[PDB]
């Protein structure tokens, strides 16, 4: 009922400044206008060539690191049980995991950039 | 009247939003010996409706290059998005009082995102490009820290629902109880909302204007509108967190009046470390969090993990 | 009306999936992925369920973002493809939705079909239960008992997600 | 006559040291800086009403 | 009246034009070291709503402050067309007006009104700040005095 | 046996077959595999949810841990392909045919 | 002391973060099998009562088991009111 | 000479003012005065809906006490 409603408003309300935007303002376009800029001179042409990241391997194992925050969140909720023992060897587990997942690629180069 | 609450909570956070961009003009100005913003009427209270109407009469040129599709659909998600993590803040009473309203906007959050990838990557520019993949490494990094940093403060909370934070900072503020996440807290704020020191997505001394670059009129000031909107909000979600404020049950004016008064204080030393500061060469931002945000953070992470068990003090979760 | 609702957005879930499944330009992919995995949240949000769907969401924006990343860096060209650029991806678009179309129009009006599995559509609603939750929710004490409970899957899964980061290492090491 | 602009080494008492190790952890010099700057906005901005006030000649 | 309606129109749009404008970061020699002095603390653009703005493309006015010579005049012609309209073009200085010093050189553009159209000329070498602001405060004026919805109401 | 499992598991079945036919690249090759993942997912927890398996809504979240460890390595293999081909085209890759 | 000591002192001056770090952990991984409160918190995670403490049928024998709420034979948690 | 600062404080303060009152009163409009009652829980929702069922009139607000029973 209420958050659909919300997400609604938002969008058309979204949605209509744009119209407003690109259909009012009365625009005259012409080729050089739309032109790409490159800081003022013709670009030597590219835009969707290969751009190298050298994070490669950092922008990976942020997909594993976020992944693991997944494991992490049902803490707060699982600090509430009567195993308090197990539970914190394990939160303990996981931590230390990626502590040493982190260390590791510490060491072996990893979070360094490529060059 | 529940269109009345959702009308009532998008014109007065647009209007802050525009009173945002003359009150840094004005302060930042009064950092730099200047004056900001003083001739529209009295004291430049006008500037904002002045630059409103002006971006959205002003011609908003589409690039030959562009993908036309994504190019229009990265500005409505963008304000879309900046408008909806709004509603789940327990403002006195929170409009949409979800039991997971920190995992609703760590998700929103992450997915805004999403609107400078397709805007930059769209635009079909070389900077674009540039500022886009920058934003990819910058919003990856500070989301790690964004993520862990929530879930060990939280961890007194009991849950994750954004009004017990009131009933939790009910006698102390919990920036006395974690300092030091708070300030880390307060740096991923600074770089998920793309500002200084690590407003690199937009570079304008190296990328001239990042993916905003091919950006003109009311795209441009769509895309300004998400960003001050997530900066207020990042803001006032600070202000929740940590920095508490009394709430009586019968007069919510009064919790309002404190944490509106918060919220601003906090926005004001955002725009005061934007004026004081050189800014980051983008792996350093990354080097700073991979190699000394990340390390303290999962140390502090696994002591508030322990807290409560070795003091007997686990919050309930109702 | 709102008396279905999951189906619909069960719909656009499979939308999503011919976006992407057509083989487009890996940008657009990711794209149909991410409009796939917002409304498969909300399905999940609808069956009672809150904090998988929200995983959900956290978890695949991640993962999209990188593989934009990595798109737009290694796996580009210098002409993008769209969903009507070439005729593979518009055939692929276009049996995918009129495939999804005849599947929902042979489902809702006889409400009995056989395909593969006996699917009696009559509505979501309908399988319901009705229960007592209490002052717990059972999906939160339920990913909760993981730490308490799952000892061997907490071992299984740090281990296996320690020797991932390991092998992303080795496999990206270039001599 | 010359002088070494930057031939500062750090002395290694333990004092210094965690002075040093103080700074980095809770920043100390970024206050400095972030003062300087609230020094300067309380202080008097120096713009002139033009064209009301002209500048001197 | 119709004419009162689009007059009142016209004033507000002027006024938001005028009282917005976002110069580029295009200064080209020593005019544009007055062009940094009037954004400097003394004279402050900012108060007026003038902000400085690259990437022509959130832009309305050019103030070309220097020398325009022949390696660098497709630059700015280009980046000029980059501009989305309404576009106004301030010239700072003698040599960006028809051009100064180095009139007779081989390699300088003899005015920067040959290859954009030029709204102000701000003479100087290199101008006072003061006399750049007063260039910017004429243009101003022009914006105000402009009639576009009235032409359109007498097409 | 009810309407929502019919769409997850007709959605599932059509990322097989887009899994199962390439056209050019790898990136949308390893898209396709975490929709099926995301199907998977759907399915399962639409399964235990309704069931009320309480100790089984762990599941869903082990499902993912190991989706994005895959997705990783797909990409990571996409990397070297890349790095000794200079693009990520399957139909180029057939050094070993012979 | 000797190469230990002034391999601390030389990791405090280097990487003091990865020092405060290190600290911590081992701070939190010891501490709590030390601490006494520890038990404490177990028992007021079973003293918070989710479900009906449901009644088992009095064949007679059982003398702890109270036959009403304000009965004293059974559990008590004044500890947790005092604490 | 930051006063002149202070009216785009206050304001953008009374913008952040709007909502947080707004919601409050029409959480008390909405529903008779009294907060609106927070279902975190089945028991929550039970309990509204047990409302809903007794006050007749079909609005969960409207309370009865010891005058609706004998
Ligand atoms: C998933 C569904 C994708 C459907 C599809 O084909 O999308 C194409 C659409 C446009 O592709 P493009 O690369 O921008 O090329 C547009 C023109 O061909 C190239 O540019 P253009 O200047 O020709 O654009 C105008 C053009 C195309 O129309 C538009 O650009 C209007 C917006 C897209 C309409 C479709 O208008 C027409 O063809 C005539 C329309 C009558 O690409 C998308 O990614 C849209 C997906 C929307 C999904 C739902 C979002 C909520
Ligand atoms: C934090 C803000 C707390 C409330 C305002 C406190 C305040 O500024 O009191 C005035 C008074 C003088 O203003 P200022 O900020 O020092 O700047 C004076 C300059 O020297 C410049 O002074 P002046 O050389 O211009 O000579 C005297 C000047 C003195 O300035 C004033 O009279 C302005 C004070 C408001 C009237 O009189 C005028 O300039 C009158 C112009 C008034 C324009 C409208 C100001 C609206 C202020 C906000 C109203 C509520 C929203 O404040 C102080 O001396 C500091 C008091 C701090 C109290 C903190 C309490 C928490
Ligand atoms: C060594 O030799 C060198 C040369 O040698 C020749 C050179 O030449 C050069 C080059 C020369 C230069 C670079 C020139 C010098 C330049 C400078 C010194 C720079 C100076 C800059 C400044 C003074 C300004 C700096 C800017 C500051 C401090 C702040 C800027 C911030 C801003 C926010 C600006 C405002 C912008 C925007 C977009 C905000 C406005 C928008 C809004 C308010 C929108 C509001 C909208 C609404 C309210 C909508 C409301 C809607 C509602 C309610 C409903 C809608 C719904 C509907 C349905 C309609 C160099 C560098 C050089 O080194
Ligand atoms: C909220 C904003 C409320 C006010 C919105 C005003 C929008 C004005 C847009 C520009 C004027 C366009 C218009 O109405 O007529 C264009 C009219 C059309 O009349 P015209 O025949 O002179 O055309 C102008 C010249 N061409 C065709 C080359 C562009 O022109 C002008 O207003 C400018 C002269
Ligand atoms: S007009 Fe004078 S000051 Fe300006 S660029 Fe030419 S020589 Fe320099």
């Amino acid at each position: 009922m209420n958050i659909m409603l919300t997400l609604l408003t938002n969008v058309t309300l979204a949605s209509l400044l744009v119209l407003i935007a690109f259909w009012l303002p009365q625009l005259n376009a012409y080729s050089e206008k739309t032109s790409p800029y490159e800081c003022g001179f013709d670009p030597m042409g590219s835009a969707r060539l290969p751009f190298s990241m050298k994070f490669f391997l950092v922008a990976i194992t942020f997909l594993l690191f976020d992944l693991e925050i997944a494991l992490l969140l049902p803490l707060p909720w699982a600090s509430q049980t009567n195993n308090l023992k197990t539970m914190l060897t394990m939160a303990l587990f996981l931590l230390i995991l990626l502590a040493a997942s982190l260390a590791y690629e510490w060491t072996q180069k990893g979070l360094e950039w490529a060059e | 009247m529940f269109m009345i609450n959702i009308l009532s909570l998008i014109i007065p956070i647009l209007l802050a939003v525009a009173f945002l961009t003359l009150v840094e003009r004005k302060v930042l100005g009064y950092m730099q010996l200047r004056k900001g913003p003083n001739v529209v009427g009295p004291y430049g209270l006008l500037q904002p409706i002045a630059d409103a109407l002006k971006l959205v009469t002003k011609e908003p040129l589409r690039p030959g290059t562009s993908s036309i599709s994504m190019f229009i659909i990265a500005p409505i998600l963008g304000l879309s998005l900046a408008l909806t993590m709004w509603v789940p803040l327990p403002m006195p009473y929170p409009l949409i009082n979800m039991n997971l309203g920190v995992l609703f906007m760590l998700a929103m959050s992450s997915l805004a995102v999403y609107s400078i990838l397709w805007s930059g990557w769209a635009s079909n520019s070389k900077y674009a490009l540039i500022g886009a993949l920058r934003a990819v490494a910058q919003t990856i990094s500070y989301e790690v820290t964004l993520a862990i940093i929530l879930l060990s403060v939280l961890l007194m909370n009991g849950s994750y629902t954004l009004s017990t934070l009131i009933t939790t900072q009910e006698h102390i503020w919990m920036i006395f109880t974690s300092w030091p996440l708070a300030m880390m807290w307060f740096i991923s704020t600074l770089a998920e909302t793309n500002r200084a020191p690590f407003d690199l997505t937009e570079g304008e001394s190296e990328l001239v204007s990042g993916f905003n670059v091919e950006y003109a009129a009311g795209p441009f000031a769509m895309f300004f509108m998400a960003e001050y909107a997530n900066i207020i909000m990042m803001n006032a979600f600070t202000a929740i967190l940590f920095l508490g404020a009394s709430h009586d049950p019968h007069t919510p004016e009064l919790y309002t009046i404190n944490f509106v008064l918060k919220t601003l204080a906090l926005t004001i030393t955002f725009l005061w470390i934007r004026a004081s500061y050189p800014r980051f060469r983008y792996d350093q931002l990354m080097h700073l969090l991979w190699k000394s945000f990340l390390p303290l953070t999962l140390a502090l992470c696994m002591w508030h993990i322990s807290l409560p068990i070795m003091t007997a003090s686990i919050p309930p979760q109702s | 009306m709102t008396m279905y609702i999951a189906f619909i957005l069960s719909t656009i879930f499979v939308i999503g999936f011919v976006g992407f499944s057509s083989k487009p330009s890996p940008i657009y992919g990711g794209l149909g992925l991410i409009v796939s995995g917002g409304v498969g949240c909300g399905i999940v949000l609808n069956f009672g369920g809150s904090f998988l769907g929200l995983m959900v969401f956290l978890i695949y924006l991640g993962g999209m973002l990188v593989v934009f990343g990595y798109t737009t860096a290694m796996a580009t060209e210098m002409y993008p493809e769209v969903w009507v650029s070439n005729k593979t991806v518009f055939g692929a678009f276009v049996s995918g939705l009129m495939m999804e179309f005849c599947m929902v129009y042979y489902a809702l009006k006889e409400e009995e079909v056989e395909i593969i599995f006996k699917f009696n559509g009559l509505g979501d609603w309908v399988i319901y239960d009705t229960g007592d939750s209490g002052f717990f929710s059972e999906e939160a004490m339920g990913i909760a008992a993981l730490y308490s409970y799952g000892t061997w899957l907490v071992i299984v899964t740090g281990w296996s997600l320690l020797i991932g980061v390991v092998v992303i290492m080795e496999i990206t090491r270039g001599n | 006559t010359y002088k070494f602009v930057n031939m500062r080494e750090p002395s290694m008492d333990m004092k210094s040291v965690t002075d040093r190790a103080a700074q980095t952890l809770l920043w100390t010099e970024l206050v400095r800086g972030l003062g300087m700057t609230l020094s300067y906005l309380f202080r008097e901005p120096a713009t002139i009403n033009y064209p009301f006030e002209k500048g001197p000649l | 009246r119709g004419e009162y309606v689009v007059a009142k129109l016209d004033d507000l749009v002027n006024w938001a034009r005028r009282s917005s404008l976002w110069p580029m970061t295009f200064g080209l020699a020593c005019c544009a070291v007055e062009m940094m002095h009037m954004a400097a603390p003394r004279y402050d653009m900012d108060r007026f709503g003038v902000v400085f703005r690259a990437s022509p493309r959130q832009s309305d006015v050019m103030i070309v402050a220097g020398t325009l010579t022949n390696k660098m005049a497709p630059a700015l012609r280009k980046v000029y067309d980059q501009m989305p309209e309404p576009r106004y073009v301030v010239s700072m200085g003698s040599c960006a007006n028809g051009g100064g010093y180095y009139h007779y050189s081989y390699s300088v553009v003899r005015g920067c009104d040959r290859i954009v159209p030029v709204d102000i000329y701000v003479p100087g070498c290199p101008p006072t700040a003061e006399a750049l602001l007063y260039g910017i405060l004429q243009l101003q004026r022009k914006i105000k005095r402009e009639k576009r919805l009235r032409i359109w109401y007498r097409r | 046996m009810p309407l929502v499992y019919m769409n997850i598991i007709m959605a599932f079945a059509i990322a097989l077959a887009g899994l199962l036919m390439y056209r050019s690249h790898l990136m949308s090759s390893l898209l396709c595999l975490e929709g099926m993942m995301l199907s998977l997912f759907i399915m399962s927890t639409l399964i235990i949810l309704n069931t009320h398996f309480t100790l089984a809504n762990m599941m869903p979240i082990i499902l993912l841990v190991f989706a994005a460890c895959e997705a990783a390595l797909g990409l990571s293999l996409l990397v070297m392909v890349s790095n000794t081909y200079g693009t990520d085209y399957v139909q180029n890759l057939n050094l070993l045919q012979c | 002391a000797g190469r230990i000591a002034s391999f601390l002192k030389n990791a405090w001056a280097k990487e003091p973060v990865l020092v405060a770090s290190f600290a911590i952990g081992g701070l939190a991984i010891i501490l709590p099998s030390l601490s006494p409160y520890t038990n404490y918190a177990i028992r007021i995670n079973r003293a918070t009562p989710y479900n009906y403490p449901v009644p088992l049928r009095d064949d007679g024998n059982m003398p702890d088991v109270p036959s009403h709420p304000q009965d004293p034979q059974g559990p008590s948690l004044e500890w947790l009111k005092n604490l | 000479m930051w006063f002149e600062i202070l009216p785009g404080i206050a304001v953008m303060a009374a913008c952040l003012f709007i909502p947080g009152m707004a919601t409050a009163h029409i959480h008390k409009f909405t529903n008779g005065g009294k907060e609106k009652r927070v279902a975190h829980f089945s028991y929550q929702w039970n309990l509204m809906e047990r409302d809903r069922c007794i006050s007749g009139v079909n609005r969960y607000h409207v309370t009865k006490g010891l005058e609706n029973i004998d």
